[PDB]
């Protein structure tokens, strides 16, 4: 598992996770808080 | 008001499209059975509807003829929550993300290998760098002041 | 060459004789193209689940914990169990102990020395020496093995004929 | 020490999966510069520069078909679970006919559950288009675990494939002269696969597809239908519907086979209460092509003295106009990968144009032809997939031309015969082309400019100047009388397309007899032009690989090349890749007509509803004999009049299919900035902001460039290809689902 | 015909040489590098303009330089 | 091989040796990709935080501040009622104190790059606890121990009085 972890650290292994993570946490804050125009405050 | 706008919340053409839009909802409503998923997943299509409608009436917004919320975005803090705060938002976020990678950039410029830390990344020290970008305004004017933001004559320039 | 446990069989070439429960029992040569101890693991995580899941099955048709929810058969324990959220537990905590566990295999196949399934989880000793470890490691094996076949007919026999213990 | 395999050739290890690019010699350096980065992609299945050696690009070849395969397996595996989760499958089979195939929900965030449509059934989600629901109903699945079951044994067949390339390539990897046995394969691939399935195919229609779907047809619910395993433990259930069956298959092995006449009919025609070809037919179709295969699978040596040998065969097919005839030809197909992948993909993608064609022409699933979404969608995808397979078989004739090619082992041959005078076809398909599209066009042209000017009777059309297809016609007469005349066994025509009654299923016209008049006499003449200048294309590209007059050493500088220079006059585009390129977008242009021919022909002359008297009311009403004589005609009466159902899709639950469209608009006019332009002004461009960089101190390691000009090329003609295809995608999904 | 130039930036490498489709250029004895070589372009009238010389060129911005200029059947590449 | 005291099945962790509580407990290798000066600099804050909120959650249900607002014996509902008034306030200061006692270096590239830096030592002993070496160890020892447990701790009450809503009591 040193390779592997080397493997995961390359541009679209990180990439692809890094998308996935900030599209998962926008599409969340969406469905807990939807139809947001203006800020909340 | 502003530009001739007038509040939704006193805006007739705003209550006409949430009328309209839950006795569309009502109406597709009516040819599902019981309580059914189709039929709850109706509902709960109306009740987001109704409380969105709701959230922009009270929510000082400004509304035209066509009965839809204007942004008024000329810079006054009255209607401050429609641009000015998620324009301070986005710069946070964005001076963030700029900010850890040319930090990242500069850091695995002086390696040995700095063409291969871009393809394969260096994950603990992309982490240290990234969780260290909070600080990007105070980190900007602290580097601008010494000098170590901006080049000055080693930059490259075409002939003419 | 003629391996114990099929006579008329090769010795599966990879088990000699220095593993607990080794008749040389692998026909399909599973041994082959997998790392040992990658099995042995396997093999003694799946009979300590097995033991676990078939003592469990025949207590709770059984005894019930205190609750209404805590009143169905272990065949029907399942769905019952995920919706008030008892499962989950299960989970968080298998899900933790598995991880460590990813660690610890990984270390094991890279060297270390930890032997297959050695958690060393022992607050009694019942193990004193070499002679009692291997003895007591034979047992877990086949008691493993047994429960496993075991939890196999217990499941079966009940969701074919949704009988209790008897599962006949 | 097997004679076939070598044993554990390559270490299982994950070292070389954090060295990107390890299988190239030039790439394994590390990047330098954002081309590098791009080359990573484009060499990665060129396995030919990765290995000097044949039998390691073959072993290559070997796990990446396995690999694909396991993707295959995957997707049907997610077919079969979505209809077993996410489906109506249940409901539509009680309702076909009035019932929408929706197999995918959509989740409610961001107001997109719009797309959850009223599809019948008490079910919201998106319409299938792709017709599983009459496959698993022809299939005699009638009910969702069944689905589920097919899933689960989807996705352990993609396990097993996927652990197959892993073995074959890690652990017993062939040998180069197991794989050079074209014989064997042949043999195999003939008898085995495609005899034996057609064979298991027929006995699974036999046992299990025919029972459940008569009983189907009957009225039978899909309840109390019995389970598919109880029609063979039972020969008392199968019986009943096929009184043959109490025989048993003392018939078969006493060679009385007109006992089974009861399930294995030669009917034509389709099944008046489904609209579908009969299930018996397509039984003993299957039967028929299994025994047939098998046959033709005894045909080739291999390891006893019996059959042929495809190197004598060949090279006994000389004669006085071809020389030395197909002496070598075994030698280059079984030497080189790449002649082999033309030959297959360009008939593959052939082949794929046919099932479309035959698709419709005669529907071979239950209800299927009377839903017109699912029908407009295979048909189109079919065709688009031949086009682009048969573009690829083009691509790796020119490759093989490029570098595969030994002059010396070709001497006097058909390939050398064939380049030997390469001018002579390329000027003369030339010709043909100018000709085929000065005619068609300019009739097109003729028409249009004829009824801009106020005289009508100057047209091409039917009311005046007519060009009737008078050997089409003659063609359909001779179809619609084969039963009983030349097809005496037959009871009905092969499809309705050729003559016959008007097919109605629920009041929906499945098939219909399709007049061909002028209308269709231009648009077929159309049709030739485009696929001849796309042969055109590809064949100059194919010839001219190696050499030309222009430059006569083209072959050393590869398949994929630029240019040689701005001498010359210029020489652009003269590579052979230039050449699939440009025959990419030609294909585009003609499989667009073709789909828009088929499109408003069915919609104008086959598809509609039937009143109860008899009277047949189309989509349109019948417009394409008149209007689509003229490019005014095709831009108004279809592309206009079709277009209002994308437009005004939005706030329903076709609005995807509007923004779909947009974004294809959006993405076909993105490829026209990498088509249009050059690689110098985006690298002089990219100057500017990587001195902006380093005064800011962030210019990447990597050193940004701009993409090369064989990719810039590339990235056009995807992006062009995508909006294009998208574009009509999303407008023949939108049109033929609100209609 | 195409104009070409060579410039004292050469270091005798020789590869713009035996990349010419056309013997348009060739080695001539120089003493303005460690090589003693320069390339020389006496048989213009045969350039193509095809520039395969200056892309075999490793000095840093070129030594040979092809102008492109009047066109003639030779320089269009027209075997015709 | 060595193999860790914690977990006696996994090796020794690197990295933890001259600490303060090394048990050795790393299984997943923080220390590793993460430098340990600054793991234990954010293992003691988020300590020092959790137990001032645990004590603040058990002042808070019983005594309370007077006013309108002060008035939620649930910290939970207690952070909504008080509103954002008082809480940015605490927000600003808690900012201010994390400037002035790390002298500006607070990222974690920053901090720890001249070294010179004990992880947690902010120098802050006003009552002069610690002035013996001998029990100096000990009550690092403790105080990490109470901050570990008082995440803990932390977590349990805040879940609380998310799946009850009435309080701790
Ligand atoms: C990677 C980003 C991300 C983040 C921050 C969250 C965050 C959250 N998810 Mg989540 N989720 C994500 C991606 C993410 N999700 C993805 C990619 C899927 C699969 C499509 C899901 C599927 C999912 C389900 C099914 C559920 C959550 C739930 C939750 C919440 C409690 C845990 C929390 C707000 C739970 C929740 O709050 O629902 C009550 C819950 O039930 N998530
Ligand atoms: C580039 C211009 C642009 C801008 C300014 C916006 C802005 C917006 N869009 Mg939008 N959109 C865009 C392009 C844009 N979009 C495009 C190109 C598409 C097509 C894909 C869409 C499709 C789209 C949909 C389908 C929806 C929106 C919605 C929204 C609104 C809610 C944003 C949100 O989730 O905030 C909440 C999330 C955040 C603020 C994320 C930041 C939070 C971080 C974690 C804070 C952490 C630091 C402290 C917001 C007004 C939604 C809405 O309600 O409209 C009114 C909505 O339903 N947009
Ligand atoms: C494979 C292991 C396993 C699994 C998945 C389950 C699962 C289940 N059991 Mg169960 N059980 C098990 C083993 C298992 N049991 C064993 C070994 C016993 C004998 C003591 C019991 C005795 C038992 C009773 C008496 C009852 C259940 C019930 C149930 C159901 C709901 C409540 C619950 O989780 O049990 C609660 C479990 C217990 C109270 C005793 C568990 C004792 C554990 C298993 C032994 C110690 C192991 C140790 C903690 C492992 C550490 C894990 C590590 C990752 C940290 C649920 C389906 C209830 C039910 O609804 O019946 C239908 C019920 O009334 N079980
Ligand atoms: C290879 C073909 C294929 C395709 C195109 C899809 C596509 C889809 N699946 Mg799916 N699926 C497939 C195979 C496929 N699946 C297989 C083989 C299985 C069996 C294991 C499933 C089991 C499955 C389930 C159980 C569910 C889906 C769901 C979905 C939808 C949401 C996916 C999502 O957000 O995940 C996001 C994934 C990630 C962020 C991981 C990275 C999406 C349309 C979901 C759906 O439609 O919800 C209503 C859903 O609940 N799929
Ligand atoms: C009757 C025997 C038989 C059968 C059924 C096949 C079937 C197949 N061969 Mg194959 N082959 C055979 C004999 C056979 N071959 C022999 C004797 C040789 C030596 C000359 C080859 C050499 C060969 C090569 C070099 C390649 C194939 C490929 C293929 C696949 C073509 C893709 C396709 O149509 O998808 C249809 C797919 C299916 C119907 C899925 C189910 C098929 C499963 C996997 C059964 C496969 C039968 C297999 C030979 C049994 C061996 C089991 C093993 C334990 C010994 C297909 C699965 C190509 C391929 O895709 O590679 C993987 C390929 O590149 N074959
Ligand atoms: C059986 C089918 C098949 C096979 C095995 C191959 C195999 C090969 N081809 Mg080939 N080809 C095919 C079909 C096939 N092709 C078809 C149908 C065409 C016509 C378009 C071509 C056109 C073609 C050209 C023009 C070239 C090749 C080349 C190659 C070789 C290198 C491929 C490579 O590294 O790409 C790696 C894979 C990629 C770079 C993927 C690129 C991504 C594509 C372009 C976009 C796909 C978009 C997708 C549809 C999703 C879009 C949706 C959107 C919303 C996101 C390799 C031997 C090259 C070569 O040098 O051969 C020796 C070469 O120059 N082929
Ligand atoms: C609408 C735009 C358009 C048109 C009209 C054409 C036309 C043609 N292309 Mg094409 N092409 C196009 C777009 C178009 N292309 C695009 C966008 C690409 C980029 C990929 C290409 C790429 C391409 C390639 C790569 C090739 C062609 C070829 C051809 C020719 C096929 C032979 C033929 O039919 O000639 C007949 C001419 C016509 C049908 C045009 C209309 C002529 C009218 C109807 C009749 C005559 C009118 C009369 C003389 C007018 C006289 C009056 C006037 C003096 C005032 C033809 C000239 C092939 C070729 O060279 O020819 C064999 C070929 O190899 N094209
Ligand atoms: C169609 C004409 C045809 O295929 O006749 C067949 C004719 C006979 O050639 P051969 O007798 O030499 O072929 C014998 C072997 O090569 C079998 O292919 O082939 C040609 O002469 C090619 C000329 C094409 C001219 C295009 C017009
Ligand atoms: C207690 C605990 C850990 C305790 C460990 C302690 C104290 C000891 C710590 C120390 O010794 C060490 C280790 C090392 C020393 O150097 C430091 C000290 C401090 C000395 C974790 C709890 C962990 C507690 C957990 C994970 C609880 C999870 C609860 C869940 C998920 C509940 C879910 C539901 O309630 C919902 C959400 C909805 C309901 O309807 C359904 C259900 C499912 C019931
Ligand atoms: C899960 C958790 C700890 C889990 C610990 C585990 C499993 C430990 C396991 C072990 O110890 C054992 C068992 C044995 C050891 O030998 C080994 C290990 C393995 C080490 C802590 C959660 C800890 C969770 C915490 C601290 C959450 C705090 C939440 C706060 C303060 C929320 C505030 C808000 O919610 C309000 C109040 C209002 C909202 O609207 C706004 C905000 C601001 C969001
Ligand atoms: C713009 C342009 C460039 C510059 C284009 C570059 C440098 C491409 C930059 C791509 C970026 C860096 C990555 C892709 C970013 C996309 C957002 C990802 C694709 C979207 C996904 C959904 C697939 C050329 O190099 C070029 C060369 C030859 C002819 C025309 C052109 C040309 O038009
Ligand atoms: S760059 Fe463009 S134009 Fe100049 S030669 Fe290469 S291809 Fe011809």
């Amino acid at each position: 598992m040193k390779d592997f972890l080397k493997y995961l650290s390359t541009a679209p292994v990180l990439l692809t996770a890094w998308l996935t993570f900030t599209a998962g946490f926008v599409i969340e804050i969406n469905r807990f808080y939807p139809d947001a125009l203006t800020f909340p405050f | 008001d502003i530009g001739g706008l007038n509040p939704c919340k006193d805006s007739e053409v705003f209550q006409k499209r949430l009328a309209k839009t839950v006795k569309k909802l009502e109406n597709r409503l009516k040819k599902y059975e019981e309580g059914t998923p189709p039929q709850i997943a109706i509902q709960q299509q109306i009740t987001q509807t109704k409380q969105r409608f709701t959230r922009y009436a009270d929510s000082n917004l400004l509304c035209g003829n066509d009965g839809l919320p204007h942004l008024i975005t000329d810079g006054r803090w009255s209607h401050g929550s429609e641009f000015l705060l998620p324009s301070i938002l986005f710069l946070y976020i964005s001076g963030w993300i700029g900010w850890v990678g040319r930090k990242y950039i500069r850091t695995v410029g002086q390696t040995s290998n700095p063409t291969e830390k871009e393809i394969i990344i260096d994950v603990p020290l992309a982490i240290s760098i990234m969780t260290s970008g909070f600080l990007w305004p105070f980190a900007a004017w602290q580097e601008f002041l010494s000098g170590d933001l901006i080049a000055s004559d080693e930059t490259i320039t075409t002939s003419p | 060459e003629k391996s114990k446990a099929v006579p008329f069989l090769p010795r599966p070439a990879a088990l000699d004789g220095s593993v607990v429960g080794d008749v040389g029992f692998d026909p399909v040569g599973f041994t082959s193209w997998l790392p040992l101890s990658y099995l042995q693991e396997a093999e003694i995580k799946h009979c300590r689940i097995a033991m676990l899941a078939t003592l469990g099955w025949i207590v709770a048709d059984f005894v019930h914990l205190p609750g209404a929810v805590h009143e169905v058969s272990s065949l029907a324990a399942h769905d019952v169990a995920v919706k008030s959220g008892a499962l989950a537990q299960i989970l968080i905590w298998t899900s933790i102990a598995e991880a460590i566990s990813v660690i610890a295999i990984s270390q094991m196949l890279e060297g270390s020395g930890r032997q297959p399934g050695d958690f060393k989880f022992d607050p009694l000793n019942f193990a004193k020496d070499e002679k009692s470890l291997k003895k007591m490691q034979l047992s877990e094996l086949k008691n493993g093995r047994l429960a496993m076949l075991a939890f196999s007919g217990i499941v079966t026999q009940a969701a074919l004929t949704g009988h209790a213990f008897p599962y006949m | 020490k097997s004679t076939i395999v070598d044993f554990n050739p390559v270490e299982t290890s994950f070292e070389k999966w954090a060295k990107p690019g390890q299988f190239s010699r030039t790439l394994a350096k590390g990047p330098k510069t954002t081309t590098w980065i791009w080359n990573l992609h484009a060499d990665a299945h060129d396995f030919d520069i990765q290995t000097n050696s044949l039998q390691e690009v073959s072993r290559k070849i070997f796990s990446a078909h396995f690999g694909q395969l396991a993707v295959i397996f995957l997707w049907l595996s997610g077919m079969h679970f979505h209809g077993a989760y996410f489906s109506n499958y249940s409901a539509w089979l009680t309702n076909p006919t009035s019932t929408k195939p929706s197999a995918q929900i959509v989740w409610p965030i961001v107001g997109q559950e719009v797309l959850n449509a009223d599809v019948g059934g008490n079910f919201q989600g998106i319409q299938i288009t792709s017709g599983f629901f009459q496959l698993w109903r022809a299939e005699g699945i009638t009910s969702e675990v069944e689905l589920y079951w097919t899933a689960v044994g989807g996705l352990v067949a993609s396990f097993l494939m996927l652990f197959a390339g892993w073995f074959h390539y890690h652990k017993a990897a062939p040998k180069l002269e197991w794989f050079q046995n074209v014989e064997s394969m042949l043999n195999h691939h003939l008898a085995g696969l495609l005899g034996l399935g057609s064979l298991s195919w027929a006995g699974h229609q036999i046992h299990i597809a025919l029972p459940i779907n008569k009983l189907l047809d009957l009225g039978v619910s899909p309840e109390e239908i019995p389970l598919p395993y109880e029609f063979i433990l039972n020969r008392d259930l199968i019986a009943q519907l096929y009184p043959s069956f109490n025989k048993g298959l003392t018939p078969f092995f006493t060679l009385n086979w007109g006992e089974y006449s009861d399930f294995l009919t030669f009917k034509g025609g389709l099944n008046p209460v489904t609209g579908g070809l009969w299930l018996t037919d397509t039984a003993h179709h299957h039967l028929a092509i299994a025994v047939l295969f098998i046959v033709a699978g005894h045909m080739y040596k291999t390891n006893w003295f019996l059959g042929h040998s495809i190197k004598t065969i060949l090279e006994a097919h000389k004669g006085p106009f071809t020389g030395e005839g197909h002496k070598g030809l075994y030698e280059v197909l079984t030497t080189s990968w790449h002649a082999q992948l033309a030959i297959n993909l360009a008939l593959f993608g052939s082949l794929s144009i046919i099932v479309a064609h035959h698709m419709y022409a005669m529907p071979p699933y239950p209800y299927i032809a009377i839903d017109y979404p699912t029908q407009l969608s295979l048909f189109t995808h079919h065709v688009w997939i031949g086009g682009f397979c048969i573009v690829g078989g083009a691509a790796h004739g020119a490759i093989f031309f490029v570098r595969d090619y030994n002059a010396a082992n070709n001497y006097n041959n058909l390939i050398d015969r064939v380049i030997r005078h390469r001018d002579a076809i390329i000027s003369h398909l030339n010709w043909v082309c100018i000709f085929l599209g000065c005619h068609s066009f300019g009739l097109y042209v003729h028409n249009d400019t004829m009824r801009a000017l106020g005289r009508s009777q100057d047209l091409f059309s039917d009311n005046a100047i007519a060009l009737k297809p008078i050997f089409a016609q003659f063609i359909q007469n001779l179809h619609t009388l084969a039963p009983g005349s030349t097809a005496p066994n037959a009871l009905t025509t092969v499809s309705y397309a050729f003559g016959g009654d008007v097919i109605s299923v629920g009041s929906k016209i499945a098939m219909m007899p399709i007049s061909l008049g002028t209308a269709d006499f231009l648009v077929h003449h159309i049709h030739a032009f485009t696929i001849h200048v796309t042969v055109l294309i590809l064949l100059k590209g194919v010839l001219y690989s190696r050499n030309s007059r222009l430059i006569p050493d083209k072959a050393n500088l590869g398949f994929r090349f630029p240019c040689d220079g701005p001498g010359r006059g210029g020489t652009c585009q003269v590579s052979a890749w230039d050449h699939v390129f440009l025959g990419l977008f030609w294909m585009y242009n003609s499989i667009s007509i073709v789909i828009f021919h088929f499109s408003w022909k069915m919609q104008s002359d086959v598809w509609g509803t039937v009143s109860p008297t008899g009277a047949v009311s189309h989509i349109t009403g019948g417009n394409f004999a008149q209007s689509s004589i003229t490019i005014n005609g095709w831009l108004r009466d279809f592309l206009w009049s079709q277009a209002a159902q994308v437009v005004q899709s939005y706030g329903s639950s076709l609005s995807a299919y509007g923004l779909i469209f947009l974004g294809a608009h959006f993405i076909w006019a993105f490829s026209l900035m990498f088509l249009f332009s050059g690689r110098g002004y985006w690298q002089e461009l990219i100057e500017s902001i990587v001195w902006a960089h380093n005064k800011l101190k962030v210019a990447p390691s990597i050193q940004p460039r701009a993409l090369s000009i064989t990719q810039g090329r590339a990235v056009g003609v995807a992006h062009y290809l995508l909006g294009g295809i998208g574009t009509t995608w999303a407008f023949f999904l939108a049109r033929i689902i609100s209609v | 015909s195409h104009t070409v130039k060579i410039y004292d930036t050469c270091i005798g490498c020789t590869q713009c040489v035996r990349a010419c489709p056309t013997d348009v250029l060739e080695m001539v004895p120089w003493d303005g590098c460690k090589a003693g070589q320069i390339a020389s372009a006496p048989r213009t009238e045969d350039c193509v303009g095809c520039k395969r010389c200056e892309t075999a060129c490793p000095t840093d911005f070129l030594s040979v330089r092809v102008y492109l200029g009047g066109e003639t059947t030779r320089s269009l590449g027209l075997a015709y | 091989k060595v193999f860790s005291k914690s977990v006696p099945f996994l090796l020794k962790p690197a990295g933890l040796d001259g600490m303060v509580g090394d048990v050795g407990f790393d299984p997943l290798g923080f220390a590793t990709f993460i430098d340990i000066r600054w793991l234990r600099e954010a293992e003691l804050k988020n300590g020092r935080v959790a137990m001032l909120a645990f004590l603040g959650f058990i002042v808070q249900e019983f005594i309370r501040l007077p006013g309108d607002l002060y008035s939620e014996p649930n910290g939970v509902k207690a952070f909504f009622q008080v509103g954002p008034q008082p809480l940015l306030q605490i927000f600003l200061f808690c900012g201010f104190l994390e400037f002035n006692m790390h002298k500006g270096k607070l990222t974690q590239v920053d901090m720890f790059e001249d070294g010179k830096r004990e992880p947690g030592n902010f120098g802050f002993d006003p009552l002069g606890f610690g002035k013996d070496p001998a029990k100096r160890e000990r009550y690092a020892l403790a105080e990490l121990k109470n901050g570990r447990l008082a995440m803990i701790a932390i977590g349990g009450l805040v879940h609380h009085a998310l799946v009850t809503g009435h309080a701790t009591f």
